[PDB]
C-alpha cells in the first residue's frame, strides 16, 4: 500500500478518543512528494511545455494563440504565485485523476492544478491578459470553480463539449423521435446529459392515420432512447446518461412509471434512462381533495385544440380537458399515483419531481415558453418550443432546446474574499465565453437556442461547509437567513453582471421585450422586500461586503430597464458531484451525506472527512440522513426565490420512515415553492 | 415478500426429460476406465436415492405444514418436479448406461453403503418428527431440506459437473445441471420459509436453534467427508470434492439466513465450467401546512 | 396397465394461464348485466374453492397413500395442476375483468356461502378420515374426489361454456375448456383407482360401498341443487344447470364403474358448443464435388 | 364449426383409402354460400360503388379519374366475365382474410377477387383502358400475381407502400447509424421489410476520434435497429422484420453470429433482426485449404488504402490485408466458423448465406458497384453504393439503396395458357408502373436508386406445382430441363420488354453503358448455348410456344445494343408467402413442405391440400424434407443460371442430419453456383 494511502487510513485510528484529521494533510504531502512530482512531467521553460501539448494534439493553439508568449509567462507565474496547496488528499487525489491532463498512454502527468487553471483562465479571457489574471486568481483562491466540462476540457484538442446537460423537446412524430434519438446518440458522444420531454408523444392506444390501437405509447420511445444512450457512451468511458420527463397527466404516467419497477418486465423496464415527473399544481390539488382525476390522450387533445397537453395550463383547461368527449382521458387515483411516487422514489430514487406551477409563477420568459421538464439533474428549468422536424427534403422547423454552462461558486471561499461581486461577476463573464464559443452542429434546436437564449448557470458549492465551519446548523433559522442574503446578493449581481454585458454587446437575449425583466415585475419582492440578514451573526458574516438594499434593487431594475439583460437564465445550482472535491467543498448546497466517507479506489480504501471536519465542528456537520427533510426544504425554498432555474434538491430518507413520510416531504416542497426535487437517498 | 416471485421462477424453469437425447452420451461413456464408470454410478445411485426421498416427504410433509395457498401451490411445484420430473430423468441416465442387471447390483451397494443410509436417514428422521401445529418441529425440518437440496447433493453432483465441464457425457451432464438448478431454487426457497419461523423466536430460542443448525451441519459434514474418500480416492478427486462440499455448505447456511461457517476456497475450474420501504396511505392534512 | 399412459397425457396437456391472453374479453364482460357478472364471478370463485382444496388437500393426501412411485408422480402432477395452475387462473380472470373491491368481496362470499362451506366440509373430511393401511377409508376419499372433479365442478363450468359457446368471454373460455380437459382425466384415473379398491372386497363389502356411494352422492347433489338455485335464478338458467350437473353425476358414477342414476335428459345446445443439432466436423473430401 | 371448415376437415377422412381432395371444393362453395356472399357489402350499380369507396377514403381518386366509367365497368366486366371459382377453401379463405378489402368496423366485405383485381388493374394501365383489360386478364386467369404490397395496396387510399423489401447501406459514422436507424423506422412503418449492410462499420474495440477501444461494434448497432424495428411495427399489426447483413471477414461475423444463439444474454440477442453472413470465395478457399483465416477491423483497412474492406475484391486484397502492419486483424479457423453458422442454421435457421462471389460473377452492374449483400428473404442481390449522412446543416451525398419491385409469374397457370412473352411483358410493365409510382420522402438512396436503376423483381411460382400436376419429379433431370427453358424464356422475354421500355421511353437505367448488356456479354452464354429443352416431355410441355434460340438472343443483344435496357435488374423469386394461396400455387420454386398442410385458424382447424394434390399425383407431389438437398440445389442453380438477382432458397433438412451435411449442401450451393441460401428448415 502506497505511503498516502497509509497516512490517509491514519484519520479513522482514534488517538485519545480524537480522529486524526491532520494525518490527512500529511497524506497530501506524500501523495505529492511520492507519486505526483515524480509521475509529472517537467520541462525547462513554460515555452517547451506548451509547445510540447500544442504539437501533440493536447491543446488547441487558436486560444493561445491570441496571447503574446510573455502573456501567458504572466498568467502561469500569477497562478503559481499563490503557492496554492490541497488541505486533504483526497482533493489533490480527484484532481489529478479526473481532471488533470495525462499523457496519451496515462502514464505522466503533464498538467497540474495550477497549468490548468492558468490553462481555463487563458480560454476563459479570450485573448485579455488582465482578465486572465483575474480569472486566475478566482480560480486559484478558489472563489469559483467551472463546471466538469468545462474544467477538464477548456483548451484542449481531445477535449468534447463545455456544456454539461441538454434538454430536448421531441414532437409527436417517428420524424421527430427519430431525430431526437439522432440528437440524444450525439450529445451523449460530446459527453453531455441529454434531458427529453415525452409529454407531447401520444400515449399507448392512439392512433397513427385513422388506425387505432396503433401507437407503443412514450415507453417504445423510452426503449429506443434507453438503447440511444447504451450505444453512445462516451466511447465506453462513462455509461450513457440520459433522462425521460413525462407530465403526471400523461395517460402512459403509470406506464413510465413502471419502468422504474424493480419488478418490471425486460420488454418494459428501462435502465440507464433516469426518469423524471412533471407535476402541475392541478394534480397537488385534486389529491389534496380525494377527487379522482383523469390523465389525459395527448393526441386527442391536440386534434381537438391543436395544441400539446403540455403546451397549455392544466389549472385552467383540466376541466375543459374532462368535459370534452371528444378528448380522451383514463380515471386515476392522484393519492395512490402519489403513493407510488413515494414507492418508486424509495426503492430506486426515481423519479424526479419537478412541481410545473412552483417552477412557472416565478419564471421570467413564460412569454417564450412555460417550463414543461428539467435537465438530468433537475436543476435546469427553462423556456423552451419543440421542434418540427419533417421529413428528407422539407425544411424542418427548429424549436428551442435547453442547454446551458454550469459553474459553482464556493461560498466559503467567496465569503472568506468577501468578493461575492467580483467573483458573480466574473463566473458570468466566464460562463457567457463558454456559451459564446459553444457551437454543436448535429443539434438545431440546441445550437439556436444556446445562441437566442444564452442561458447560464450559475450555482454554489460549500454551503453547509461554510455554515458548519463558521458555527451555524444547516437546519438554523441563522443559516436560512444566510442562505436568503447571499443569494439575494448573488442574484443581484448576476443580474447586474447580465445587464452590464447587454449594455457593452448592445444585444439582449431572444424575446427579452416580453419577460419579467424587460417589464420590472421580476425585481418587485426585491424592491418592497430587504433581504438583509435578520441576525446580527449574519450581518457580521456579511461585514466588509455592501449588501443590496431596496434601492440598490431599484438602481438595477432601472439599469435593467435601460439596457436589458444578456441571459435568459443566469442561476441554476447543479449538484456539482466531483469537483467539489478538488475545491475542497461540500457537494452543492445539500447538506453532508456523512461526515468522513469511505471510497475504495483500485484496491485501497481512502476516508475523505468532510472540509474543515474537527472536533470542534463535529456536530455542525450534521448529517444530512439525521437532518429534519422539512427544514432542509425549507432552505431549498429560501435559496431557490433567489435562483431563477432549478437547485439539484435531493431528498436524504432513513430506512425507518415510509413512503407517508416521502409524500409528506414532496408536499411541504411544493408547499414552499420547490421547483424540483432530484433524488431519494435512502440511507 | 417472496412466493409469487418464486413462483414465477419455478415454472419457468420447467422441463421434461425427453427434451435431451440421451444416446449420444454411449460415445464417451465407453471410454472411462472402471473407476471412472464405478463412481460415475455410486454417485448417480446415491443422488437418485436421495431425490426420491425428498419427492415422497421431503417437499410434500413441508407442503402439508405450511401455512398459505400460494406458499402450498409452490410446494407442490417442487414435489412435483422431484416425482415427475427428476426422477424420470435419473432412471434415464440409468437405463441409458448400464444394463438391467447392473443398475439393480449397484442400487443394492448404494442402499447397503454406510454413508448414504446414515446421511438419508438422518434427514427422513427430522421430516419424520414434524408436528402439527409445532413450528419449532417444522423449522428443524426445512434446515434438513436445505441441506439436502443445498449440499448434500453437491458431493454427488461434482462428477457429472466434472466430466460436463471435460466435454465428456454431455448430455447427461445436461441433464444433471437442470435438476442441481431446480435443487438451487427449492434450497433457497425452503430457506426463506425457516427464516420466516426463525424470526418468529425469542433471542433464547434463536441461539438453540443455531446451535440445532450447526450441530446438525457438523454431523452431516463428517460423513460428506467419509462418503467422499468412499467414492472419490480411487478416481484421485477427494481435496478437490471436499472443497466444494465446503463451499455449498456456505451457501446452505447462507439460505438459512446463517453465517458461512468454512472458510473461503476456489473451486476446481473444470467443475466451474461445467457449472422496499413500508407502504402507508396518506390519511389527508398531510396536504396542509 | 394404465398409469403410464396416464402420465404421459397429463404431462403432455401442461399449460399455464398466462400463455392465454385475457384483455380480448374485456368488451364482452362490460356489456354483460350486472346479474350475469355477480353469478360469473360467484361461479369462477366456488370453482377457485374445489381447486384450493383438490391442491391442498386431495391430490396430496390420496398420492401420500397410494402405493407405486409412477401412480404417485402423476397423482403429484395433478394435485399441482390444481393449485399452481387452476386455482390461480381463476385470478388472472379475476384480475382482468374484474375491480379489486369486487374481488374481495366474491372471496368473502366464498367463505360466508352456506352451500359452498358444506360441500368442502364434506369433501375436505372424507379426505382427512383416510387411514393409512386402510383401503376402505381410501376408497371413501376416491369416491369423494370422483365426485369433485366429474360431478362437483359442473355447476360452475356450465357458465363459461354457455357463453363460450355463443362466442362469448372467449380467452376466459378458452383457460376454463383447458381446466375441464384436465378434470376430466383426473376424474377417470382417481375412477380407476377407486376400483381397484372395490374389486378387492366381498359382495357384502362391495353393496356396502355401492351404498356409500349413491347416499353420498345424492347428499352432495341435494346441496348442489340449493347452491345453483342461488346461483342462477338472477340469470334465469337454473333448470338447465340441473340437468347439467346430473348429466355429469352420471359421468362420475361411470368413472366410478357404477351405472347412470340420472335420466337422459337434452342439455343446452349452446353450451354443447362451448365444448440442439448434432455435429461432425468438415472433411477435406467435403470441399470437392 | 361453421359448415365450409367442417367441409374442409372432411378431407382427411378417408374414403375408399383415398384421401376426399374434392370435398375441398364443396367447401369452398359453403365459404361463399354461408359467409362470403353473406358479409358481402352490394350495390345497385358499380357506379355507386366506386362513389361509396372513394368518398370513404377506401380508394385513390387519381388512378380512378384517368378513366371515364364507361371504361372502368368494361374493366370490371371483364374481370367477372372469367366466371373465376377459388378451386379449394384455403385459397378464397385467405384472400378475404387478407387481401379483400373490408370496411372501417372489418364486418362487410367490400373487394372481391374480380373487384380487387379490376382496381389493381386500372392502376396498373394508368389510364389505358385496353392495357386496363389486359391485365385484368392477366390476372383472373392468375398467369401473374402483383406480390402482397402491390396486389393488397394498389388503388387504396389507407395503404402502405407498394414495395416491402429495401436495403439500406450503412456507413461508418454515428450519423450514418442514426440515419439508418430513422429510415428503417419510415420504412417499416410503410410496411416494409428493411435489410441494412454493416460491413461498412467498423468492428467492436475500435478507433473512434483516436482513442482506442472505443467502438461498440455492430452488435450494438443491431441491438437498435431491433429496438427501432419492434417500435416500428405496421401501427400494431406485424411484427417489425429486419435483416442485418455482415461480411465473413468482419472481425464482428462471430459476435455477430452470436446474436442468434440461444445462450446468448439479453444484451446480445437480437429478437426481431434477422442476420445473414455474406461469404466471399476467399473463404471458402481457406476453408477448404485448412488454412487459418483471418477476419479484419474495418477501420483500419480504410484508414490504409481509403476504402471499405467491403467495397474492395477480397480475393485480391485478402493477401494485403493480411501482409499490411497497419490493418489489423483476428485469427480464425474458416472450417470452424462454417461448422458455427451450419450450427447456428440448424437450431434458428440463421443466418442467410450469401456467396458474394458466385453474385458478382454474373451481375451485369459491377461498375455500378458489386453485390455486397442481400434483402430480408435473401433474393434481391443488386449494386448499392453508401450514403454519406453528415451533420446538421450540411449537404449528405446520397447514394444508393436497394428497392426492388416484386410479382410473381404462376408457372402452371403461364405454361397452360402457352402465355410466357405476353405475361413477362405485361409484369413487367406493371412492375414499372409500380417502381415509377413509388415516391418515398424519408428514405433519400431509396428514391434516388428507384429513380435511377428502375430495378424490378419478376419471379415466378407453382414450379413444383406446375411439375407434380404435370408428372414430373422435381429432383428429375426433366424438372431441371423444364426450369432452364423456362426461366431462359422469362429472360429472354423480360430482357425484350426492358429494352422496349427503354426504346419507347428513349432512357436506359442510370450508368447501363458501364453494364454486360450494354457490352453484350450478358449475352455471352446466351449466343452460344443452346436452351432449348434436352427431353421429348418438356418439348411436348412447351409446344404452341416459341422457345428463343441462339439467334434469337443474338438478335435481342443487338437490340439491346442498340435501345438499352430500362431496368437494372428485372428477375428476383421471393418466397411468394400468402399469394401463392390465393392462387391455388406452391411458394415460389421451392418444392412443397408438406402434401396437406393443416393450419390454425381461432380456434377452428383447416386443411390445405397442395394444389391439384390427387392420387395420381400424390407420389410427384414429393414432400421437401424427403427430398435430395443436392437435386434442389441443382434446380436452383439451373434456375439461378436465369435470374439476375437471386432466388430465396431454403434448404428443406431432417432431423437426422448433422451440421456436417448442412456445410455440405452450403458448399455444394457455393459450388454448383446458388447465389443465396435463405433458410434452414429442420422437420
Ligand atoms: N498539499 C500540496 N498541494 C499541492 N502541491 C503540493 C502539496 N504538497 C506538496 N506539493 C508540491 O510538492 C512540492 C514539495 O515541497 P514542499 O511543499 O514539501 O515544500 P518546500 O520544498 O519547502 O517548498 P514550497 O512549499 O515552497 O513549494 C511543493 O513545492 C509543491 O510543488
Ligand atoms: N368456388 C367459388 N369461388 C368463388 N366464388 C364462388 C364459388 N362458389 C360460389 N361462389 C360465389 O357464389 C355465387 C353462387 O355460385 P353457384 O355455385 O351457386 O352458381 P352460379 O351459377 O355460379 O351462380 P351465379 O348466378 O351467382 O353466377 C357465384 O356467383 C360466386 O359469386
Ligand atoms: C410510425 C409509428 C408511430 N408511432 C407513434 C409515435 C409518434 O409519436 C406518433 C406519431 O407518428 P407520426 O410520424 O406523426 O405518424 P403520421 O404523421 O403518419 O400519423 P399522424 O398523421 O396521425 O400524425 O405515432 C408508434 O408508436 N409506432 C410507430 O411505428
Ligand atoms: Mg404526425
Ligand atoms: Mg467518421
Ligand atoms: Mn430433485
Ligand atoms: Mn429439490
Ligand atoms: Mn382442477
Ligand atoms: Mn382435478
Amino acid at each position: 500500500v502506497p505511503k498516502w494511502i497509509q497516512l490517509n487510513n491514519e484519520i479513522m485510528i482514534q488517538k485519545d478518543g480524537k480522529f486524526q484529521f491532520d494525518k490527512d494533510k500529511e497524506a497530501v504531502h506524500s501523495y505529492f512528494v511520492d507519486y505526483i512530482n515524480q509521475n509529472t512531467v517537467f520541462f525547462h521553460n513554460l515555452k517547451e511545455k506548451l509547445d510540447y501539448l500544442v504539437e501533440n494534439q493536447y491543446y488547441e493553439e487558436e486560444f493561445l494563440s491570441l496571447y503574446s508568449f510573455e502573456d501567458i509567462k504572466e498568467v502561469f507565474k500569477t497562478a503559481y504565485a499563490k503557492k496554492f496547496r490541497f488541505p486533504s488528499f483526497m482533493s489533490a487525489f480527484k484532481f489529478y485523476n479526473d481532471y488533470a491532463l495525462k499523457t496519451n498512454d496515462k502514464k505522466k502527468i503533464l498538467e497540474r492544478y495550477e497549468d490548468r487553471i492558468s490553462i481555463v483562465a487563458l480560454f476563459f479571457a479570450n485573448g485579455d491578459t488582465e482578465k486572465a489574471k483575474e480569472y486566475v486568481n478566482l480560480m486559484i483562491n478558489q472563489e469559483y470553480q467551472p463546471s466538469t466540462p468545462t474544467f477538464l476540457n477548456a483548451g484542449r484538442k481531445r477535449r468534447g463539449e463545455l456544456v454539461s446537460c441538454f434538454l430536448l423537446e421531441v414532437n409527436d412524430s417517428l420524424n421527430d423521435i427519430s431525430r431526437a434519438i439522432d440528437i440524444s446518440m450525439q450529445l451523449s458522444k460530446l459527453g453531455g446529459g441529454v434531458s427529453l420531454n415525452l409529454s407531447k408523444l401520444r400515449a399507448k392506444g392512439e392512433a397513427i392515420k385513422d388506425v387505432e390501437n396503433a401507437t407503443k405509447g412514450v415507453v417504445g420511445v423510452m426503449k429506443l432512447l434507453d438503447n440511444a444512450f447504451r450505444y453512445a457512451d462516451q466511447m465506453g468511458q462513462r455509461q450513457g446518461s440520459g433522462a425521460a420527463y413525462l407530465n403526471i397527466f400523461h395517460r402512459d404516467i403509470n406506464d413510465f412509471l413502471d419502468t422504474k419497477k424493480i419488478s418490471a418486465d425486460e420488454d418494459v423496464r428501462v435502465k440507464t434512462l433516469s426518469i423524471g415527473v412533471v407535476i402541475p399544481d392541478k394534480f397537488v390539488e385534486l389529491a389534496r381533495e380525494d377527487k379522482a382525476a383523469y390523465v389525459f390522450y395527448p393526441h386527442t387533445i391536440y386534434k381537438e385544440y391543436g395544441q400539446h397537453m403540455d403546451e397549455m395550463d392544466m389549472n385552467e383547461m383540466y376541466d375543459k380537458f374532462v368535459d370534452n368527449p371528444r378528448v380522451k382521458k383514463e380515471k386515476i387515483n392522484p393519492r395512490k399515483l402519489l403513493e407510488k411516487l413515494a414507492m418508486l422514489r424509495s426503492e430506486s430514487g426515481y423519479p424526479y419531481i419537478m412541481f410545473q406551477d412552483n417552477v412557472n409563477k416565478v419564471h421570467a420568459n413564460n412569454h417564450i415558453s412555460k417550463v414543461k421538464f428539467s435537465n438530468l439533474c433537475s436543476e435546469v428549468l427553462q423556456a423552451s418550443q419543440v421542434s418540427s422536424y419533417t421529413d428528407y427534403d422539407e425544411e424542418d422547423e427548429i424549436g428551442l432546446d435547453i442547454s446551458c454552462n454550469l459553474g459553482s461558486l464556493n461560498i466559503l471561499n467567496v465569503m472568506e474574499h468577501k468578493s461575492i461581486e467580483k467573483t458573480v461577476k466574473l463566473a458570468t463573464d466566464s460562463l457567457t465565453h463558454v456559451s459564446e464559443t459553444t457551437d454543436i452542429r448535429n443539434a438545431p434546436a440546441v445550437r439556436r437556442a444556446n445562441k437566442a437564449m444564452k442561458s447560464i448557470g450559475l450555482g454554489a458549492m460549500n454551503l453547509h461547509g461554510y455554515l458548519a465551519q463558521n458555527g451555524i446548523a444547516y437546519e438554523s433559522p441563522e443559516a436560512r437567513d444566510f442562505a436568503n442574503t447571499f443569494f439575494m446578493m448573488v442574484n443581484f449581481y448576476s443580474i447586474q453582471r447580465s445587464a452590464e454585458i447587454a449594455k457593452e454587446k448592445g444585444e439582449t437575449f431572444d424575446q427579452y421585450e416580453g419577460s419579467t425583466y424587460a417589464t420590472g415585475e421580476y425585481f418587485d419582492k426585491y424592491v418592497s422586500t430587504d433581504f438583509s440578514p435578520k441576525y446580527e451573526k449574519i450581518a457580521n458574516l456579511f461585514e466588509g461586503m455592501h449588501i443590496p438594499t431596496t434601492e440598490d434593487w431599484k438602481k438595477l431594475k432601472a439599469f435593467v430597464a435601460e439596457h436589458g439583460m444578456y441571459h435568459s437564465y443566469r442561476l441554476c445550482i447543479a449538484p456539482t458531484g466531483s469537483i467539489s472535491y478538488v475545491q475542497s467543498s461540500t457537494a452543492s448546497v445539500m447538506p453532508i451525506m456523512e461526515r468522513i466517507e469511505e471510497r475504495t479506489y483500485g484496491n485501497s480504501k481512502t476516508y475523505y472527512p468532510m472540509p474543515g471536519l474537527a472536533s470542534n465542528n463535529w456536530f455542525f456537520y450534521k448529517e444530512a440522513y439525521d437532518m429534519d427533510m422539512f427544514k432542509v426544504v425549507d432552505m431549498i425554498a429560501t435559496i431557490q426565490q433567489h435562483i431563477d432555474q432549478g437547485i439539484s434538491f435531493t431528498l436524504f430518507l432513513k430506512d425507518t420512515m415510509t413512503t407517508r413520510d416521502l409524500n409528506r416531504i414532496d408536499l411541504y416542497a411544493h408547499h414552499r415553492g420547490i421547483k424540483t426535487i432530484y433524488y431519494a437517498r435512502t440511507k | 415478500d417472496f412466493t409469487q416471485m418464486f413462483y414465477n421462477q419455478n415454472v419457468k424453469q420447467f422441463w421434461l426429460p425427453e427434451e435431451i437425447a440421451l444416446n449420444g452420451d454411449l460415445l464417451t461413456w465407453k471410454y472411462l476406465g472402471k473407476n471412472e464408470q464405478d463412481t460415475y454410478m455410486k454417485v448417480l445411485a446415491g443422488l437418485t436415492l436421495l431425490d426420491t426421498e425428498q419427492g415422497n416427504t421431503g417437499m410434500p410433509i413441508v407442503a402439508e405444514h405450511v401455512d398459505g395457498h400460494q406458499r402450498k401451490a409452490v410446494l407442490n411445484f417442487m414435489a412435483m418436479m422431484e416425482n415427475a420430473v427428476h426422477a424420470k430423468s435419473y432412471s434415464n441416465i440409468f437405463m441409458t448406461l448400464a444394463p438391467t442387471e447392473t443398475i439393480n447390483e449397484v442400487f443394492e451397494w448404494v442402499k447397503q453403503n454406510k454413508y448414504l443410509q446414515k446421511k438419508a436417514q438422518m434427514i427422513v428422521g427430522l421430516y419424520k418428527a414434524i408436528q402439527k401445529d409445532d413450528e419449532i418441529s417444522l423449522f428443524k425440518a426445512m434446515v434438513a431440506s436445505v441441506y439436502l437440496e443445498s449440499f448434500l447433493f453437491y458431493s454427488g453432483f461434482y462428477y457429472p459437473l466434472y466430466f460436463y465441464g471435460q466435454g465428456k457425457l454431455m448430455q447427461s451432464g445436461e441433464i444433471i445441471n437442470l435438476i442441481l438448478r431446480d435443487e438451487a431454487i427449492h434450497g433457497v426457497y425452503v430457506g426463506l420459509l425457516a427464516q420466516e419461523i426463525y424470526n418468529k423466536q425469542t433471542e433464547e430460542k434463536k441461539a438453540e436453534l443455531r446451535e440445532f443448525a450447526i450441530d446438525l451441519l457438523n454431523q452431516l459434514y463428517e460423513n460428506e467427508l467419509e462418503y467422499t474418500e468412499d467414492l472419490y480416492d480411487q478416481v484421485g478427486l477427494s481435496h478437490d470434492v471436499k472443497k466444494f462440499i465446503r463451499y455449498n455448505a456456505n451457501k446452505a447456511l447462507m439460505n438459512l439466513g446463517f453465517d458461512p461457517y468454512f472458510e473461503e476456497e476456489d473451486i476446481n475450474p473444470i467443475v466451474l465450467n461445467g457449472l422496499k420501504a413500508t407502504v402507508e396511505p396518506l390519511k389527508d392534512d398531510d396536504f396542509y401546512f
